[PDB]
C-alpha cells in the first residue's frame, strides 16, 4: 500500500519518458525531426549512473542497515521474550500456581 | 503356532484390519525356541506401521535370550529393518535397541567396536527420530562410541542440531540417556575442540532437577570446569538454577576445582603440577591424556591475552622474559601458531624483533557483514518460528 | 555530435527496460512476499482463532 | 580440487568397508586427513588403527611420523619424510599436492605476519633454497636485503528478497 | 451509481438526523459513511498541528443506520485532550461555513466534531470524556471519531473509529468495541474510569470514480517522490524516544509481573515488535531507493 504510490508516479513518468522513448526512436528511424539534443541527454544520463560509488555512502548504508538490523535483532529478542514470558506464565499456570 | 499369523502379522497383517499388535508396547529373538533361525524370515523387511497395541502385551511372557547367535543373521535382517522395515513411529523400535542393541552394544568394543551396525542402522535410527534428529539413547550408544571408540563420523551428521522431541511416553528413554547425551557432547566437543557448544550442553542439562550425584556427573562438571576456565579468558559464573543437593554438594566436591579456578588467576607451574598429579586418576580415566597441558594452554591463553591489549610492540625477547613463556624464538613459535589460530595481531620482525598489534576485528565494511547478519537473520527467524509454534501449541491447552 | 543517435537512443531503451525489468521482478516478488504475508498471517490467525473452540 | 574428493570418498568408503578395511588405504586415508593439516581426529582414527596394520604398513608409520613433524611444523624434516617412503598414485602424488598446498599456506600466512625475516628462513620453511627464494621474491618483486635477506611480502535479488524477509518478520 | 452516495439528500439526511433511532437504541448507528475530508485535514492538521490539540465541527449526515462524516479535521489550537468540552469552541467555523455553504447548494448542516491530538490521537480524554459523555447526552448522534496522527504516521493505516459512547444509563451491549489505547498520565486513569463506555461505527468510505482515477494519477507521478523519501533521517529520534519508552515499558512489565496495564510484558512485546517493524520498514524503503539508484553501474 506504500510502494504503489511509487509504482503510480513511476508509471506516470514512465509514460512520459516512454513517449519520449517512442518519438526518440522515430528520430533515428525516419520522418521525425533530426535533433542533436535528443540522446545527448541520454549520455548525460549514463554518466548519471549509480550516484555515489562512492564508498562514502557504502559505509553510510552499512551504517543504516546495521542500525535497522540490530533493531530487528533486538525485536529477537522482543518476540521470543514475549513468547518466553507467556511460557513462564503457563509454566506458573499448570506446573505452578501463577 | 506361536507365529501363525504373527509372522503373517509382521509380513502381512501389519497395516491391516484388527491387527494392531506389536508396535505400541515398544531384538535377537522375539521368540526363543529351536526355530531361532525362523526368527529371521520377514520382520525387518517392510515397515513398523499401525500394528502397535496388542501382541507385545500378548508376547511379553517369553523375555529370555535376547542375545541369540544371530549376531549377523538376524543382525542382517535388522539392518534391513533399518533400511527395509524402518517403520511408522520408530521411537518404540528402541525396544530391540534397548533389549538387543545395548545387548549388542555390550559386545561391540567387546569384539572391537560397533563394526557393523552404525552406518545403515542410522537409517531406522532417523526413521525413529522423527524430526529434529529427536533425542534417543541411540545417541547414547553411538556417541559414547564416537567419543571413546575411534569412530566419530556417523553423528557428524548430527553434530549441532537443536534436536528435541524426546519420548517419555511409556518410557522410551532414560535419565542416563540425556545424561550420556550432553556428556559425550562435552567430552567430544572437547576432543573436537568446539568447547563452547559442549560447555553449553553441560550447563543446559545440569540445571535439570538433580538429586542423584554421579562420578560420571563428576567427570561432567570437571570437564566443564576444564572448558569454562581454559576455553575462557577468565571464569564463568552460571545460571545457578541447577540441582538443590547435587549442584551444591558436588560444589564442595569441586573444592580443588574452585581453588584451581583461582589458580587460573595464579600463573604457577608447580602448584598446577601437583594438582594434576592429584587428579591424574581423572586425567586418564577415559583416555583423556593431555588435560594438564590443556590447562597449560589456558595458561598461555592468559599470558597472550594479557599481552594482547598491553602495547603495540616490545623487546619480544624481553617480553618472553615478561610473560613466563619458555623461549623467545619459541615465543614467536606459539605466537605464529596463534596466527594459525588466526586471531593474533602480531607480526614477524626477525630484524628489529618486532611484533605489533593491528586492531582489525572488522571495519564494518563487508558483504561479509551481510553474511554474518543474514546468519543472524535466519537463525533468529527460525528461533521466533518455533516461538510462535510453541505458543500455538500453548493455545491447545485444555479447559483452564 | 553526429550520429550514434539511433544506436544511442536504442541502447538507452535497452538499459531503461533492463532496470525496469529488474525492478518489476522485484514488484512481483513483492506481490508475492507480503501478499504472501497477508495470506500466511491471515491463515495462521484463522488457526489461532479455531484453537479456542 | 579432486584431491579433496579423493580424501572424502576414500575416507567414507574405507569406513564403510569393515571386518577391517585396507591398511594401505588406511595410511592413504591418513595422508588424506593430513591434507588439511587435520591432525587431531587424525590421531583419533590413528588410535583405531589395528597395530599389525600400523607396524606392517610401514608407510603408515612413516606418515604418522610425518604428521608428528607436522606438529613440530618442522618444514624440511617433513619434506624429507615425504621422501622417506613413497606411495605413488595415491599418496606420494598427494604427498606432493598437500605439500605444495600447505607450503602455500605457509607462504600466505608468513608473508602476512611478516615484518622482517631472512627469506632463507621461511624458504627452508617451504623447502625453497636461498636463491630459490631470491627468485620467488624478485619474480614477485619483493624487496630483499643484503646482510639480512629481508623480504617485502605484499598481501591482498541481493536486496529484494531481503525486503520480503523484512516484511515477513516486521509485517509478518 | 458511484455518485449515488455522494448525493447529499438534505431531505433524507436531515430526516434521519431528526430520526432519533439512538433514543430507541443507542446502538442503531453501526456504520459511518465518510467522505475523505475527515482524512484530509484530520490528517494534515493533526500533523500540521504539531502537538497542539484541537476541536470543532464536522460536516456530515446520516444514511440508513449510518453516521456520515463528510468532514473532520483539526484546529491551530490547543487544550483538547484536557478541555472542558473543547470541541464546541470551533463550531463557529460552521456556525458560518455550512450556512452559506447552502448558498452553493451545500444545504448540509452541522453533524459532528473535527479535532486532532497532534502526535497522539483524535479523541476525547478524561475531561474530554466529560466532554464526550455530557455532549452525547447533549448532542446525540455524537461520536468519538478516533484516529491518531503520529500513529497514522508510523503505522501506514487509518485506524478510524466512530465511537458513539455509551450514554449514562446505556452500558456496552454485545457490541462495544471500547478501543483501549495507551494514554498519557493525564487521562489514562479516567480512561480506565470510562474505557468501556463507547462503541465504534462501521466506518466505510464513499467516493466517485473520478476520485479513484485522481488517486491513481496522483501515484502516477508521485512514485518519483516515492524514491526520494530519506525518512530514516526523519524520525530516527522518534525511534530513540521509542527506545526509551520501550525500555520503560519493560521496566513496568517487570514491576507488574513481579508479585501481583494487563500483562504489560505481553503488551510490551507486542508494541516493541510493532515499533521495530516500523523502523525496519522505513529502513526497507530507504535501502530500496539506495540499492536501486546506487546499483546503476555504467
Ligand atoms: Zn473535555
Amino acid at each position: 500500500e506504500h510502494l504503489i504510490a511509487q509504482h503510480s508516479a513511476i508509471k506516470m513518468l514512465h509514460s512520459r519518458v516512454k513517449l519520449i522513448l517512442e518519438y526518440v526512436k522515430a528520430s533515428e528511424a525516419g520522418e521525425v525531426p533530426f535533433n542533436h539534443e535528443i540522446l545527448r541527454e541520454a549520455y548525460a544520463l549514463c554518466h548519471c549512473l549509480p550516484v555515489l560509488s562512492t564508498d562514502k555512502f557504502k559505509t553510510d548504508f552499512y551504517d543504516q542497515c546495521n542500525d535497522v538490523g540490530l533493531m530487528a535483532y533486538l525485536g529477537t529478542i522482543t518476540k521470543t521474550c514475549n513468547t518466553m514470558n507467556q511460557f513462564v506464565n503457563k509454566f506458573n499456570v499448570l506446573y505452578d500456581r501463577q | 503356532s506361536a507365529l501363525e499369523q504373527f509372522v503373517n502379522s509382521v509380513r502381512q497383517l501389519s497395516a491391516q484390519g484388527q491387527m494392531t499388535q506389536l508396535c505400541e508396547l515398544i531384538k535377537s529373538g522375539e521368540l526363543l525356541a529351536k526355530n531361532l533361525s525362523h526368527l529371521d524370515t520377514v520382520l525387518g523387511a517392510l515397515d513398523v506401521q499401525e500394528h502397535s497395541l496388542g501382541v507385545l502385551a500378548v508376547l511379553f511372557v517369553k523375555f529370555s535370550m535376547p542375545s541369540v547367535p544371530d549376531f549377523e543373521t538376524l543382525f542382517s535382517q535388522v539392518q534391513l529393518f533399518i533400511s527395509t522395515c524402518n517403520g511408522e513411529h520408530i521411537r518404540y523400535a528402541t525396544d530391540t535397541f534397548a533389549g538387543l542393541c545395548h545387548q549388542l552394544t555390550n559386545a561391540l568394543v567387546e569384539r572391537k567396536q560397533p563394526l557393523r551396525g552404525i552406518g545403515i542402522l542410522k537409517q531406522a535410527i532417523d526413521k525413529m527420530q522423527m524430526n529434529t534428529n529427536q533425542l534417543t539413547s541411540i545417541h547414547a550408544d553411538l556417541c559414547q562410541l564416537c567419543l571413546l571408540a575411534k569412530c566419530f563420523k556417523p553423528a557428524l551428521p548430527y553434530l549441532d542440531v537443536d534436536m528435541m522431541d524426546i519420548c517419555k511416553e511409556n518410557g522410551a528413554y532414560d535419565a542416563k540417556h540425556f545424561l550420556c547425551y550432553y556428556y559425550y557432547g562435552g567430552m567430544i566437543y572437547t576432543g573436537l575442540k568446539n568447547f563452547e557448544r559442549a560447555l553449553y550442553f553441560y550447563e543446559q542439562a545440569i540445571t535439570t532437577p538433580a538429586m542423584a550425584v554421579s562420578h560420571i556427573m563428576l567427570e561432567s562438571y570437571k570437564k566443564y570446569i576444564l572448558v569454562s576456565l581454559i576455553l575462557l579468558g577468565k571464569v564463568q559464573q552460571l545460571p545457578k538454577y541447577t540441582s538443590q543437593i547435587v549442584g551444591r554438594f558436588i560444589k564442595p566436591l569441586s573444592n580443588a576445582y574452585h581453588e584451581l579456578a583461582q589458580v587460573y588467576s595464579t600463573n604457577n607451574p608447580s602448584e598446577l603440577r601437583n594438582l594434576v598429579n592429584k587428579h591424574s586418576e581423572t586425567f586418564t580415566r577415559d583416555n583423556n591424556m593431555g588435560l594438564v597441558k590443556q590447562c597449560l594452554s589456558s595458561l598461555y591463553k592468559k599470558n597472550i591475552q594479557r599481552l594482547t591489549k598491553t602495547f603495540l610492540t616490545l623487546s619480544l625477547q624481553d617480553m618472553a622474559s615478561r610473560v613466563q613463556l619458555s623461549g623467545p624464538q619459541e615465543a614467536e613459535k606459539y605466537v605464529l601458531h596463534m596466527i594459525e589460530d588466526g586471531e593474533i595481531f602480531a607480526s614477524i620482525n626477525q630484524k628489529d624483533g618486532m611484533v605489533s598489534f593491528h586492531d582489525n576485528p572488522e571495519k564494518y565494511n563487508n558483504p561479509a557483514m551481510l553474511h554474518n547478519i543474514d546468519q543472524e537473520m535466519l537463525k533468529c527467524i527460525e528461533l521466533d518460528e518455533r516461538l510462535k509454534a510453541m505458543d500455538q501449541e500453548i493455545t491447545v491447552n485444555p479447559q483452564f | 555530435r553526429k550520429k550514434d543517435l539511433s544506436a544511442i537512443a536504442r541502447t538507452l531503451q535497452e538499459w531503461c527496460v533492463g532496470c525496469e525489468v529488474v525492478l518489476s521482478g522485484i514488484e512481483e516478488q513483492v506481490s508475492r512476499a507480503n501478499q504472501h504475508k497477508e495470506q500466511q498471517l491471515g491463515l495462521k490467525q484463522q488457526i489461532e482463532s479455531e484453537v479456542a473452540n | 580440487f579432486s584431491f579433496k574428493k579423493l580424501l572424502d570418498q576414500c575416507e567414507n568408503q574405507e569406513l564403510e568397508a569393515p571386518g577391517i578395511a585396507t591398511p594401505p588405504v588406511y595410511g592413504q586415508l591418513l595422508a588424506l586427513y593430513l591434507l588439511h593439516n587435520d591432525m587431531n581426529n587424525a590421531r583419533y582414527l590413528w588410535k583405531r588403527i589395528p597395530p599389525a596394520i600400523k607396524s606392517a604398513n610401514s608407510e603408515l608409520g612413516g606418515i604418522w611420523s610425518v604428521g608428528q613433524r607436522i606438529w613440530q611444523r618442522d618444514f624440511p624434516g617433513i619434506y624429507t619424510t615425504i621422501n622417506a617412503h613413497q606411495w605413488s598414485e595415491t599418496v606420494q602424488p598427494i604427498m606432493e599436492a598437500l605439500r605444495d598446498a600447505t607450503r602455500r599456506r605457509a607462504f600466505a600466512l608468513v608473508s602476512q605476519a611478516y615484518t622482517s625475516i631472512i627469506a632463507d628462513d621461511f624458504a627452508a620453511f617451504v623447502g625453497l633454497p636461498v636463491e630459490e627464494a631470491v627468485k620467488g621474491i624478485l619474480e614477485q618483486g619483493w624487496q630483499a636485503d643484503s646482510t639480512t635477506r629481508m623480504v617485502l611480502p605484499r598481501k591482498p535479488e541481493q536486496q529484494l528478497a531481503r525486503l520480503t524477509d523484512y516484511v515477513a518478520f516486521l509485517e509478518n | 451509481s458511484i455518485d449515488e452516495i455522494y448525493k447529499y439528500d438534505k431531505k433524507q439526511q436531515q430526516e434521519i438526523l431528526a430520526a432519533k433511532p439512538w433514543t430507541k437504541d443507542h446502538h442503531y448507528f453501526k456504520y459511518c459513511k465518510i467522505s475523505a475530508l475527515a482524512l484530509l485535514k484530520m490528517v494534515m492538521h493533526a500533523r500540521s498541528g504539531g502537538n497542539l490539540e484541537v476541536m470543532g465541527l464536522m460536516l456530515g449526515k446520516v444514511d440508513g443506520e449510518t453516521m456520515i462524516i463528510m468532514d473532520s479535521f483539526a484546529l491551530p489550537v490547543e487544550g483538547t485532550e484536557t478541555r472542558v468540552n473543547a470541541q464546541a469552541a470551533a463550531y463557529e467555523y460552521m456556525a458560518a461555513y455550512i450556512e452559506n455553504a447552502k448558498q452553493v447548494g451545500r444545504l448540509e448542516n452541522a453533524i459532528g466534531w473535527y479535532h486532532s491530538h497532534p502526535g497522539y490521537g483524535c479523541w476525547l480524554s478524561g475531561i474530554d470524556v466529560s466532554t464526550q459523555m455530557l455532549n452525547q447526552q447533549f448532542q446525540e448522534p455524537f461520536v468519538a471519531v478516533v484516529i491518531d496522527p503520529t500513529r497514522t504516521i508510523s503505522a501506514g493505516k487509518v485506524n478510524l473509529g466512530a465511537f458513539r459512547t455509551y450514554p449514562k444509563g446505556y452500558k456496552p451491549p454485545d457490541e462495544g468495541p471500547s478501543e483501549y489505547q495507551t494514554i498519557p498520565l493525564n487521562k489514562i486513569e479516567d480512561f480506565g474510569v470510562h474505557c468501556k463506555q463507547y462503541y465504534a461505527l462501521e466506518v466505510s468510505y464513499f467516493k466517485s470514480s473520478l476520485d479513484r482515477k485522481l488517486l491513481e494519477l496522483l501515484w502516477n507521478k508521485y512514485w518519483v517522490n516515492t524514491l526520494s523519501s530519506s525518512s530514516l533521517l526523519t524520525n530516527a529520534d522518534y525511534t530513540t524516544g521509542q527506545v526509551f519508552d520501550l525500555s520503560e515499558k519493560l521496566e513496568q512489565s517487570e514491576a507488574q509481573l513481579g508479585r501481583g496495564s494487563e500483562d504489560k510484558l505481553a503488551k510490551a512485546t507486542r508494541d516493541s515488535c510493532k515499533t521495530t517493524i516500523e523502523a525496519i520498514h522505513g529502513l526497507m524503503s530507504q535501502v530500496i531507493k539506495d540499492k536501486l539508484f546506487n546499483q546503476i553501474n555504467i
